[PDB]
RNA sequence: CUAAGAGUAC
């Protein structure tokens, strides 16, 4: 009755982007990026490429309702490196160690001959 | 797998709850509480079926 | 370079294999991508032209629903919600046909064989039922007595197992790493002695066994994961595991193309 | 910065109680017959037996400089150069208690996360210590 | 159904019906009874 | 088993009960 | 409920992926608190558990009956030659982060029952609705719109 | 609805399912649990009923009851028992569970504190990120059982300026207990600041139990060979002495205790000595368990359990009795067909000497049914009476 | 009623395996386990779908159809 | 007793109630078809002529 | 069931014996050529016996044949039972377990639990949904619920295959893991 | 609609 329909949790709704990005007043050089119709899979990937740069002070990630697939992301980096840059590090970084992980995958595959 | 024992009663299945009662023809004695001028009573809930 | 990767079995149905070099977060999004984000073929909608057995309409829907269906081209499908037809056209959608009837005095048994495609399939390898079976005989959807008919038509469309579990093409994945808990991320429960009570798990010959004199490594991280991956039979194995990476690389770079566009 | 206190210590005990990562030891000053040190020590992280020489040392502060936390914690970028790049296992706590043991012992407690340390001994050379932050390294 | 069927009920002295009288053993289930005011007057065989 | 009047088991008493429940059922009282 | 007076509602409903697994990747169907074993006492609600993951394992079917000589000891034993630790614990890893759980889980089928009781036939709220003709006050009654 | 406190102004957070949904905090005040409950709501209809309601009907309002002048609400079940095991000497605490932790909390300054160890690796203590939940300068100091100002057993409670200096925080501490944390927050900062307090302990202990896991099985209520072997030999030296004073009672050298009868004393005696038997089997099957035992764990939070739930589970289930007496003889002068007439020994008389781990007897489970029948019936007619007396 | 399609935890397919099952069981006079084994079934998830199914569509298929064509 | 000193009354709902961690102490989980039946009049003013309006 | 003297071995033991077991064994086989040997046999043979409470009184039982009949190194994980020191027994139980009603023989050791837990149970199992007849799709009931998937019970006790619990369950097998996941 | 009864949830 009051179930919501299932595509909510990855189809963005009307009038609703995929990301937003709050500045932070807490800490100087931070930024809170709301990310819609998105959940742990993408959130702990991306904060753990965060916390592997070396620029990036803080990094982290929640999930603050099982109900809504959003969660929240806080970055704070280093005087002079912008969050959003930092964002976009950590995601080339993942695409670039996927695509690797993918050519290894293929390449170990085809070496069999029982499947 | 039905067992029966019941009634069809315009259509409604009907079952009989077996009623508990004290029996019949025995004869028991009680003592009485203080305040009454009784102090035993011997009694028999006497039955001819 | 990057994430290295060593596949111990091979199958039609199961791929074991180590994925060393990588992190914890990247092989748990996957083993996730996976479970829940590879798009399947499964069949979504049912008309029920006429129904005589035991089973009730909707519950004949919901087992053919769990019918997997061969899912090798569901990239060159369209998503329903985005195709410009009005409920359902041949870019979007794959028409399937049950029609069977109870003319033998013993019981007959409707299988998911007894499915025809209807629609062109444009030279698509989509829509057929998957037989696994040496009997030749898929899925056991229905039973008629005599006399008994079934007539139905499902419309399939393609999703995810996030929409509904109908279309995961993951079944169980085997995951784990560090079998002999030198990471010390978990703490034995015992009665009397830890190591004699927890059964040795058949990954800890492709380990070192710890020393017992040597301290703590507290720089040590976690990789080396020892993952199998199991097909339900909608795509093979190795594409399971090819396309839930290239899944979780393209979620990737939805968010990078959002970030630079806004 | 600069050393609140240092000094040499011999481990007598070394107590593991209820725990598997943290053991309290019991030290007595090699130099001073009246200096003493109760301390908890995540002994996984730095292992420590009984008849051990540690040399141990309060400071109030890392950085080699003088002082001129209040500031977010930063992990150590390379190339940092700190007081603890000089000893092996480095706490940082609070002093919560200046007890009056006697007349000339006095005790200064201090808590770097739950683990307890006392530090027990003539005034003379324990008046640097006092109520605020501080950070306790010790190498073997 | 079959707990139905085999049901008791005993109309409501100085006694005390409501127990789990010795007597009962092996005659009915020590425990089957409603938890509500029915509580030990309503039996199963 | 091979003995005809070797003592029975605690094993074999269901072997009676079932018997009891082919001749009586659940609801012999109601149909007695 | 399960079959030792264990009710309990559904609070929320995970996913296979966000569910905990063990290292074959198992998922369990229900996830229930540990709280609700000590103060109830419910052993045979673990010991059925037990038996069950050991019948499921080995495909006889688990003689639970009250006062046989069937112990513990024997069901651990059991389940430890099949390749688990005795007591029936398993070592899962959290869903969200694929990380081990620093503490081994309770983990096994059990039988349970859906109950008549659904929250769908007892949701019910009234704004404004048909009034009682004597007291002019609401109805009574879900089924009436009632207050 | 008993009290005031089980009718409060709460605020509508509008949700896409069919239940009432509430913080788990609140649930003691309403006595609700979540097996089937169901609970009423009304909607004010003016601004006046709508502004009292929110200014003296408001939850936050509520913590304190005046019913015995101490918070009716505080920390329960899973958190509870996780903030034990977060508070522990040996919880430690990496940079990302860390920063993931500190961020759960809403309020948080955004500064991140100083790790308890600093080198060779730098760790955060469970202590240390708790305390950032905790507001800045509340100061509480609770002395156990044996606690000194260095804590050895780790247990009473130290909290300077915020900070928790020592102890493992458990129930005497967060529970809905007089003098402890909730108590001192909304007695010095407000009822608001001690709702937030409430959210930020939930949150943040939550999610570290949810990355820790916490779990409880049959193996939590073995005791090993050695345990077992000794809870049967105290068994047997109780009923060695139930039957000497058999014995003597038997040989009519038993003396009746002042003010009652020969048998009276008689039963008195055993029913003494049972209980003490039980009570320390229990007691050595407590002291068996380790402290990674779950049932001791959730027993040592408080959060649920007690010492008696342990004893029965694991050692014996004791002397079952009914309207205060052991089982009496029903049949003549006996319990049951299956004993001979005049069996005053324990077992006949409804002793159960097994655990639940054990399992029952017949015997022994037809007067354990006997005990728990007497305890619904009593149920049912205390809360009519109870009903009556309170109107 | 009917064999499930697939299984409630992990989601392999055992709508399969029935009649394979009921053959090794009747045919081959395997005890269950073994046949579970034999037709696959490892994790004890589909090892409790299959072993503890109740075909109760043969008792249906007892009453004669109420619409007879 | 029945009908003065206790009555039944409009604008009031009850259901199944579910615990959620994520709420605060003062806050309560509504089912979104209970709220859109219990209603609340609000008198219309220039502070809220904007926001009733979209409602309506 | 009776007991009696049975000089032949010297002390007590049941009237049945192996034989008995295995002619109603026959008739059982048969049902589902040889003389039918039913219940009534047993009662008519002087076999089984019929107790009510009143005569219950003047009589001593046996909980177990094997147990408490032969006159008289033990495995610490089973149970503690007394002998009871008497040889005067004059009937037998036929099983403990049968003290149970029909809801309560559904209950997986109920000797494991505390007593209101198994009165819980027996009050919760009548509200469980199953198959409550075969023949449901004919029948015009107000109201009628059915699984799609009942199983039987993976742990099953002895007295549920008398009920038919395992032809018409009212429940499943659910994969079960006991943990404070998400605190929900 | 009203009334009576039965079963049941916390
Ligand atoms: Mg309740
Ligand atoms: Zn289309
Ligand atoms: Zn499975």
């Amino acid at each position: 009755m009051n179930a919501p329909d299932r595509f909510e949790l990855f189809l963005l709704g009307e009038g609703e982007s995929k990301l937003k990005i709050d500045p932070d007043t807490k800490a100087p050089n931070a930024v809170v990026i709301t990310f819609e119709k998105e959940d742990h899979t993408l959130g702990n990937l991306i904060r753990a490429e965060l916390l592997n740069d070396r620029k990036v002070l803080f990094a982290a990630y929640k999930v603050e309702h099982p109900f809504f697939a959003r969660f929240k992301l806080r970055i704070q980096t280093t005087e002079g490196y912008d969050p959003k840059d930092a964002l976009k590090n950590a995601c080339n970084s993942i695409i670039n160690k996927l695509g690797a992980l993918k050519t290894n995958f293929e390449t170990e595959w085809n070496l069999q001959t029982l499947a | 797998f039905d067992m029966g024992g019941y009634f069809i009663i315009n259509g409604s299945e009907k079952v009989l709850i077996a009623q508990e009662r004290s029996a019949g023809n025995i004869v028991q004695v009680f003592k009485k509480a203080a305040p009454s001028p009784i102090s035993h009573v011997a009694e028999i809930r006497s039955a001819l079926e | 370079e990057g994430p290295q990767v060593k596949i111990r079995e091979a199958s039609k149905d199961n791929v074991d294999f180590i994925l060393s070099n990588v992190d914890l977060a990247m092989a748990n999004s996957l083993r996730r991508v996976m479970i829940a984000e590879i798009p399947t073929l499964a069949i979504d909608s049912v008309e029920v032209e006429t129904n005589t057995t035991v089973l009730a309409d909707e519950f004949i829907a919901h087992r053919l629903g769990l019918i997997p269906l061969q899912s090798m081209d569901i990239e060159q499908l369209e998503y329903s919600r985005d195709c410009f037809c009005e409920d359902h056209c041949d870019k979007c959608s794959v028409v399937l046909t049950l029609q069977a009837f109870g003319e033998s005095e013993s019981t007959t048994n409707v299988y998911s064989k007894d499915l025809v495609i209807v629609s062109n399939l444009m030279g698509r390898n989509i829509g057929h039922p998957i037989i696994q079976d040496k009997e030749g005989n898929g899925v056991l959807i229905c039973k008629l007595r005599k006399g008994q008919e079934l007539k139905l038509t499902c419309v399939a469309k393609k999703g995810i197992a996030k929409e509904h579990a109908k279309w995961g093409p993951a079944a169980a994945i085997e995951f784990e790493y560090d079998p002999w808990n030198k990471l010390k991320h978990t703490d034995y429960w015992y009665e009397q002695d830890s190591a004699k009570e927890w059964p040795q798990s058949k990954n800890c010959e492709y380990e070192d066994p710890p020393n017992e004199g040597d301290p703590f490594d507290y720089k040590a991280q976690a990789d080396t994961f020892y993952m199998n991956v199991e097909s339900v039979g909608s795509i093979p194995v190795d594409q399971v595991v090819v396309r839930g990476i290239d899944t979780l690389q393209k979620k990737v770079a939805s968010i990078l193309l959002a970030l630079t566009q806004m | 910065s600069n050393t609140l206190f240092d000094d040499i210590f011999q481990v007598s005990e070394v107590d593991p109680g209820r725990y598997n990562k943290v053991c309290r030891i019991e030290a007595a000053s090699t130099t001073q017959d009246q200096c003493k040190l109760t301390l908890d020590i995540n002994v996984e992280l730095f292992p420590v037996a009984a008849q051990d020489s540690l040399t141990v040392t309060i400071a109030s502060s890392l950085n080699l400089e003088d002082t001129p936390a209040t500031r977010s914690w930063r992990p150590p970028q390379a190339g940092d150069r700190s007081l603890a790049d000089d000893y092996d296992y480095v706490m940082y706590g609070t002093a919560y208690k200046f007890e009056e043991v006697s007349k000339d012992l006095i005790a200064v407690y201090y808590s770097f996360g739950g683990l307890l340390m006392r530090l027990e001994g003539n005034y003379r050379n324990l008046n640097n210590l006092k109520q605020e932050n501080a950070y306790l390294l010790i190498r073997r | 159904t079959l707990s139905h069927l085999r049901r008791t009920n005993t109309p409501i002295k100085l006694a005390k019906p409501r127990q789990l009288h010795n007597t009962h053993w092996g005659l009915v289930c020590p425990a089957e009874t409603p938890e509500g005011q029915a509580c030990g007057l309503v039996k199963n065989l | 088993f091979e003995d005809e009047s070797a003592p029975i088991t605690a094993e074999d008493s269901w072997a009676v009960i079932s018997a009891f429940f082919r001749e009586k059922g659940l609801v012999s009282q109601q149909l007695d | 409920a399960s079959r030792h007076g264990q009710k309990g509602t559904i609070g929320i409903t995970y996913r296979r992926e966000d569910m905990p697994f063990t290292a074959e990747g198992i998922v369990p169907d229900l996830i229930i608190n540990p709280h609700a074993i000590p103060s109830r006492m419910t052993v045979a609600h673990l010991i059925e558990c037990l038996l069950s993951k050991v019948a499921a394992l080995s495909g006889n079917e688990g003689d639970a009956s009250p006062f046989t000589d069937i112990t513990v000891e024997g069901i651990s034993k059991l389940l430890r030659e099949h390749g688990y630790q005795s007591r029936g614990f398993e070592v899962m890893y959290n869903g969200h982060t694929g990380k081990k759980l620093m503490a081994q889980i309770f983990f096994g089928p059990t039988y349970y029952q859906r109950l008549r009781h659904m929250v769908d036939d007892k949701i019910h709220a009234r704004a404004r609705g048909p009034m009682q003709v004597l007291t002019r006050q609401p109805v009574e009654g879900r089924s009436r719109d009632g207050g | 609805s008993l009290h005031k406190m089980s009718m409060m102004a709460h605020r509508v957070k509008v949700i896409p399912y069919s239940t009432f949904r509430l913080n788990l905090s609140v649930t003691s005040p309403y006595n609700a649990d979540f097996d089937g409950d169901e609970m009423n709501l009304h909607v004010p209809q003016s601004e006046e009923t709508r502004a009292e309601l929110s200014q003296l009907c408001a939850v936050p309002l509520q913590i304190v009851s005046p019913q015995s002048n101490k918070p009716c609400m505080g920390i329960v079940q899973d958190t509870l028992c996780g903030i034990r095991k977060l508070t522990l000497r040996d919880t430690f605490i990496e940079l990302d569970q860390v920063l993931n932790m500190l961020y759960w909390v809403p309020d948080w300054d955004g500064v991140i504190p100083t790790p308890a160890i600093i080198k060779p690796k730098p760790l955060w203590s469970g202590k240390q990120i708790l305390s950032v939940a905790i507001p800045n300068g509340i100061h509480l100091q609770r002395f156990d059982e044996g606690t000194t100002l260095l804590s050895p057993k780790d247990n009473g409670m130290l909290i300077i300026d915020g900070q928790i200096i020592f102890g493992v925080v458990e129930k005497k501490t967060v529970g809905s207990s007089n003098g402890g944390l909730i108590h001192v927050v909304t007695r010095e900062k407000g009822p608001q600041v001690c709702a937030k307090l409430f959210g930020n302990i939930q949150k943040v202990v939550n999610f570290w139990l949810l990355h820790n896991g916490f779990s409880t099985g049959i193996g939590d209520t073995i005791a090993d060979g050695p345990t077992m072997r000794e809870i049967t030999e105290t068994i047997a030296e109780a009923k060695k002495k139930v039957l000497d004073v058999t014995k003597e009672a038997q040989a009519n050298l038993l003396t009746a205790k002042h003010g009652m009868t020969l048998r009276e004393s008689f039963e008195d005696n055993v029913v003494r000595f049972l209980n003490e038997a039980r009570d320390k089997a229990g007691r050595l099957a407590e002291v068996n368990l380790k402290d990674l035992n779950n049932v001791k764990q959730m027993v040592m939070a408080g959060s649920k359990g007690s010492f008696i739930n342990i004893a029965q589970m694991s050692a014996c289930v004791g002397q079952q009795s009914v309207e205060g007496k052991r089982i009496a003889f029903g049949f003549v002068d006996r319990t049951l067909p299956h004993f001979s007439k005049d069996d005053y020994s324990p077992e006949s008389k409804g002793f159960v000497e097994n655990s639940y781990l054990r399992g029952l007897t017949p015997q022994e489970f037809f007067f354990h049914a006997m005990g728990g029948r007497e305890g619904l019936i009593d149920t049912a007619v205390k809360t009519a009476e109870t009903g009556y007396i309170q109107r | 009623m009917i064999v499930p399609v697939r299984c409630f935890s992990c989601g392999k397919v055992v709508g399969d395996k029935w009649e394979s099952y009921l053959n090794l069981l009747q045919e081959d006079e395997l005890d269950e386990g073994t046949a579970l084994s034999r037709l696959g079934l490892k994790r004890y998830c589909c090892r409790r779908m299959i072993l503890t199914h109740v075909d109760l569509i043969e008792k249906f298929l007892r009453y004669n159809p109420l619409e007879k064509r | 007793r029945g009908n003065l000193m206790g009555k039944r009354v409009d604008f009031s709902a009850r259901t199944v109630i579910s615990g959620d961690p994520n709420l605060e102490l003062d806050q309560v989980g509504v089912p979104k078809s209970i709220a859109k039946t219990l209603t609340y009049p609000e008198v219309v003013t220039p502070y809220n002529i904007d926001r009733l309006t979209q409602l309506v | 069931f009776i007991v009696e003297d049975d000089e032949s071995l010297g002390h007590k033991e049941l009237k049945v014996r192996k034989g008995h077991i295995a002619k109603l064994m026959a008739t059982e086989y048969q049902d589902i050529d040889v003389e039918e040997y039913t219940w009534s046999s047993l009662l008519n043979e002087g076999l089984v016996e019929y107790i009510d409470a009143e005569e219950e009184e003047s009589i001593l039982i046996a909980m177990q044949p094997e147990d408490l009949e032969p006159a008289e190194d033990v495995d610490p994980a089973k149970r503690i039972r007394v002998s009871h020191h008497a040889t005067t027994f004059t009937h037998c139980e036929i099983h403990p377990s049968m003290i149970l009603g029909v809801a309560a023989s559904i209950i997986p050791f109920p000797d494991h639990n505390q007593s209101p837990r198994n009165t819980y149970q027996s009050a919760m199992g009548k509200q469980a949904m199953g198959v409550f007849l075969t023949n449901y799709n004919v029948r015009m009931d107000t109201m009628a619920n059915i699984l799609y998937y009942p199983q039987k019970p993976l742990g099953t006790t002895r007295a549920m295959e008398y009920l038919k619990f395992r032809e018409l369950p009212a429940g499943q097998n659910a994969i079960v893991a006991i943990a404070c996941y998400s605190g929900y």
